[PDB]
């Protein structure tokens, strides 16, 4: 899994070398940035339910047809709505993992790999999730470097969907 | 591989849950202990050559049959191979110290090593003795009170010993 | 050249990706560690001549035959002595470059690559330089993280010679 | 490649000299400006997709002959290739911003690109227009006063424009 | 370009062999199937404008938001509508090329290669085109093997979008 | 691989004999049934995506534990892998239909698959359920009386079911 | 084994694709050409003994020394004559297999692979078999496309021996 | 590569237009002439070895300096190479006959051959003579009135000569 | 691999000793017998083709079921493979004769061959018969008194038979 | 070209090493064996015409049809006879080159490479040349190691033809 | 490559002639001079390291600008490269001495070297000076009258100088 | 192991060929050079103890500090002296093996492979062994080709250490 630490180790192991000061500085950067990351992770976790509930509705408002059109890919039934809220919770949970891990590894491994194939096979529109992520970015209520941290991964998800 | 952080994340994902307060608190502490961890890695790494060399000399002085004609460490090619292995094991142990998790050690180093030594005819128990000697040298260097900000950095020393014992058991 | 920044970029370029937060944290670690590194670099540079003069003599004291034995590889002539002081100045200069660059790249590129071949071809003993480096480590007069920085590269050189 | 730090080191080594006070002072300032630099890289990177997409739409609206049957951007394969190139150039430009030196851009991206486009039949001057559009979008995003600690971060904006113009001139 | 003939030749050239009876039978199959293919190609070409006009409207009817929602990716403006009709004409033209060539080569080379990247970059929904293609399949008015030929490529496009 | 024609030839060669009248007659009949065979292959192929997608949705609705956190189909990477396998199996089944012989299926697909799924931790019996669902969808599509010249094309439908059951048994 | 069908499948499997119309046309060409191929196969099979007996003697007439010269490679003994008639029957049988299979696969696999090594190791002259094959081509008594089919494989054998 | 069909399609696509009636009619005629085309390919292919061998003997009888010690065709290795080239050129010419387009010939065979022969020291004009001899043999075999359904198949013979002359000019 | 010289050296090294007088004397004798050894290798090598061919004909005349339709040596591809194996075994046997040690035979040829033949379905005991026939032919050729300086060269003939029997036992 | 010397050099160059005693002994073996080789080369060269004339006739006697059968591959015309004597002279000349060079290189490069392709393309029987070579071996009139040298290459040619 | 023997053979083959008496006599003389040739190769080879090292020290003492910061031989990597090249050239020169022909030198070493040094920025004329120094050292070692059977071995010394001058001219 | 024989075989086996005259001459060169090699091997073996004792002392005389300086790498203790004499005996024994084998194989396999790593790891100076080898070369008391043989391998060792 991609983290500042595993990247440090992989780079050293590829050259069959012992870790150097070059690698250890990187890790220190990771430990120091942790304060703001853990701050963003906890906050998103505490307000998870409301961010998810608010994010789901923002999508239904932006794309009104997702609630009326017939088809299992739509949130026009109780199941569809449950699937949609579940997916959005998946995105949010992934972002707290990235914050906690200090890298995109969790999101890359559990969500982004195979993302295009899934949205294509099940006819799920990327613009739906992008709107959910934009809602979370605008309403997480974080400031300073904690916001910079959260936004970094939110935008990473958005770009992966673009 | 996994560091101590990705370890918790992977456990949470398997259960499909956000992290709990206890987990966040545990992770913050690892971060607060990061300075000590980096000091131990830097100190062991800085003395890599002497640790390996001194352990090799000690091993061969106790087990002279390893360098006698026929011995598994006889001839420069085999001697070089043996020194390389000691350095390699020490290398992967420092990786595990930095990661705070032993997966990188097991995965890219220990796994399948015992089988490798048996196929070659290399005495695993003698390798284990070499590993043990490096352990005592690495720990005495990492936990040396001179030239560093005073403080309890002993829990980390037990973690470090754990990795060495882990490697010693995989070849023994 | 190996630096925290070029390592960040190379890693991103190898995956054909844009730099991520993972890479940017590493660089921040590099910028924050710079204060202590620049401190060690300046100090070594200011006291360069005395460290070199003192280091050369420590070698002659540890290995007395290097001043009496005949042979161009020895410091038993004015030229040999000039060559030895030049070499030692090379090692020191390399270490200030590593401190300034934040990585072993300078030393790796200008000194360590081809090191064994040279000492072998010209019959120069590695233990000579190791002793010079041990002298510099003991007498640079640095404390705190500035000393930790200087020592890291000094020991990197020593291990390269071992 | 070289960052702004290794650039000074390589110049000093070529002359065989320790660094001078002026040089140390210049390097310390780059370090003091590091926060602004990281903000610009993070902001441009975070808006990578929109920057490329918006520049592509604008280019094709001004130069419709590029997407008309026969045009160099006609067919999805060629359209995809063109979007990939815009993303690639933007990618290498951000590398140069982080490094504070343009060598990585010239070396792994710009060098030999003009020749590549001529061999293909790709209009370099149109590529240059696309690059210019990304420049204006990247800079307006990086230097946006909203949501960030106030301060003069304009010298960096000139450095960033320099890289874009550098790439635009290499294909034009 | 992938055709029954170029496939015959490529296969022979890869084995560095002269064409055999195995390859020549394949080509004869291609010449005999041509009658029905040319029949489908001409018919689609003659009724191109109405199939395109009818196909565009079927999409607007199935997905009503494509005509009202704001955004350059939608057909909510005169330009959007022109872009949509152009795209649909592209799909139809490609299908007549496949019929005429006796293979998917034209569609593979001019339309399917890079298809996912385009729909993703410009936020164009695959289900839009699938609906246009379903309309063409239901209203081309072909029968017998001529219909079987047209349908084969129409469905090839649909699957490429799925 | 072998089609139904090379199958008879290889049997005759092993015995060193020319083909008998019965064998020639049997082969001529396969040729006379070629139109039906090509229709079945074209129809299943034309509906490849829906067959796989509908079978996947049905499987996950019946066995929800496969997509719950931890499940073998949880995460997009594993979900994609699972959809790929269903498509791959369907692909090799159509090859066997065209060839009139199952060797290409056994040889390049089924052989060693069970072992592959056990090593991974993938529930073979669930894969078998997915295969069975595609079977019923493929056959209903291939043997649909609408839009085709009327005639008995049922023996072929039993042959097709055979291949699907063959694959379902190899993973189950 | 190389047949119009296995070639169709291999080509599709190499691109990891489903069979396309391109491949299915090829197979239809194979089914339609079968009528003439099966016609040639049956005829050669029915007249196998006389074609073989006549072919053997044509060789002995063209190359009279094969019946008088001493050496196990010659047909100057009862065993040699039995070996020769057996070999000729092998060639004929192979040709009926190619006709039945619709491709050179049978001949390629059972006879042509290793052909040069055998004639070289056992000192068997290729011109002997070429003459036997020319006899079969001139006396199989086939007309129309049935003859074109038989001749195609006969000439394939001849070229393999050249 | 392109056959005569993909040639028209690629021309139409470049202009973004459906095919015109004239174009459809022209294409239908190629299809109606397919039998003759297949006969020519089968006949030339069936006599591949003799065509090459007879042309080689004729060339060496007219230009004996090519096989005299030193000559470019002296030694079995060079002789074999020369025979291989004649067979290769004949092979690509038959491909072009089947495709009804010469691109496969130019692309994978003729392109860069002249340069290849000059670098080696091989007399291109002598290669051209060999090609010409195969041409006359190939055409007399393909257009032989015996054993085939009577009919005018002469336009095709001019097309075939064209390809041979095309190859002869590329090496000459 | 090891020749008869490196064999003694490797034994001495394993014991860490200089060579003894007995060993030096034994080695000098091998050198004095070198002419005979080179004659045997040259003679067998010079008749390589006939030895293999004659042994193949004899084998197939005694065991006709090997070339009957279905037999393991039926079809030219399998026949060629079988002749290749006989030549390969003969080749490695001559290497062993020259080296005066059988390691090159065991190492690069015999080792794992039995398993290879079982996996294929090749009758090892029939291979052994072919090897035995080559043995008798090779020895009668090598030890032929005509055209060579008279002398006892029989101990070498026993050594040669040993290698053949060694190979025959490895496949049998 | 393969000689004891070029083999020595190639082996050393492949290991990027300087020539060793191992390689120099090999060359000395080559210089010492030269006496017998040069003896065989000169003798064959002096008696070239009669060996060739005698060898040609032995072939015509063993294979009487080569003088009566029609076909350019036969020696049934003045040209055929000239071609045959030329070929035989080629084989003999090659053997003197091998003797002079101390290795099979000349024969490998000028005659054996492409040998099978030629005899196959021009329908020349290997057993013809083998008989010519057997005649030369039986009548070169060499004894001792000079004969052993000549025979070695003669048999090398024969095996290449087998 | 070609030795002095294959050189004459290749010239004769190109003319299609047996060797003449003069040629046989010339070749026999090379053989008679073989001992001297082997002595020169063994002696130069035995002193390979000192020849290269002494020439390197002499070069750098005369041309100190080559090892001054910036110089082409500054830094251990470039110094190592330069020593490697001197050893490589010496190596190929000894090959040519053994072969009695310079083709192996030209072919695998000298050919394209000048272009290589210009692209790098390496002063070819300085390389030539290093080569010249090795020449004088190699010849004084090879032609040293001590410890060897007395005799005129001077023509060979001119041949050896020729190769060195040949290499010096290719880089100069 | 590298010997004139294994080199002959390897070269033949790499080309998948039977041994040729080219290879057999090389071996004959090896058998003929054996007389002088076995002469040098026996002599060195008989005088092993005195050559080793004399060689050790020549080193202590050339490098006086090796007997006084503290450190396990030095011969300043009884153990160090035992280690040094053992090492020197190793070099001598290796040289008799090379003489007996006819090649550098023994030395390459048992001593030269890994040589630099060992001298570097245990801080053993190459110039120490070079001096021991120079002593052996000057005092082995061999003449003629026996001396040429011994010297060849002695110098091979010296160059390996340089
Ligand atoms: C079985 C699945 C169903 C069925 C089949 C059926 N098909 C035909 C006849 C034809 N099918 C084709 C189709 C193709 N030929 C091809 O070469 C290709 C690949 C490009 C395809 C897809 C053709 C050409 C024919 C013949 C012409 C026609 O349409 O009749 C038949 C009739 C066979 C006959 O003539 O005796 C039948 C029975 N019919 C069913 O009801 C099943 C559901």
């Amino acid at each position: 899994m991609k983290t500042p630490i595993t990247e440090a180790i992989a780079a050293a192991d590829t050259q069959g070398r012992f870790l150097s000061n070059t690698e250890l500085q990187a890790v220190d950067g990771r430990f120091k940035r942790a304060v703001a990351s853990m701050e963003a992770a906890r906050a998103l976790t505490n307000n998870a339910q409301s961010l998810i509930d608010g994010a789901a509705q923002a999508v239904y408002q932006k794309f009104p047809y997702t609630t009326t059109m017939q088809g299992s890919q739509y949130a026009s039934t109780p199941e569809g709505k449950a699937k949609c809220a579940r997916d959005i919770g998946y995105y949010l949970r992934m972002i707290t993992y990235c914050l906690v891990a200090g890298g995109t590894g969790p999101m890359d491994e559990y969500l982004i790999a195979g993302l295009s194939e899934i949205n294509s096979t099940f006819d799920l529109s990327p613009s739906w999730y992008i709107e959910a992520l934009k809602y979370i970015k605008a309403n997480h209520g974080l400031t300073g470097q904690a916001a910079v941290e959260a936004n970094a991964y939110i935008d990473y998800a958005i770009n992966a969907l673009s | 591989m996994l560091d101590a952080f990705a370890k918790v994340v992977a456990q949470a994902d398997a259960r499909g849950e956000f992290l709990t307060n206890a987990q966040f608190d545990a992770l913050s502490n690892l971060v607060k202990e990061g300075n000590k961890r980096l000091d131990a890695v830097n100190r062991i790494t800085s003395n890599a050559s002497t640790i390996v060399a001194n352990a090799a000399r000690a091993l061969f002085a106790e087990q002279p049959q390893l360098i006698q004609p026929g011995g598994n460490a006889y001839t420069n090619r085999r001697m070089a191979a043996c020194l390389r292995d000691m350095e390699i094991i020490l290398r992967y142990v420092t990786y595990a110290i930095l990661a705070g998790d032993s997966s990188v050690l097991d995965d890219r180093c220990l796994n399948g090593l015992r089988e490798t030594y048996q196929a070659l005819g290399t005495p695993g128990s003698s390798v284990a003795v070499a590993i043990q000697k490096m352990k005592d040298a690495a720990i005495a260097i990492a936990n040396d009170p001179n030239g560093i900000t005073p403080g309890d950095c002993s829990a980390l020393m037990s973690e470090i010993a754990g990795y060495f014992d882990r490697a010693a058991a995989a070849v023994a």
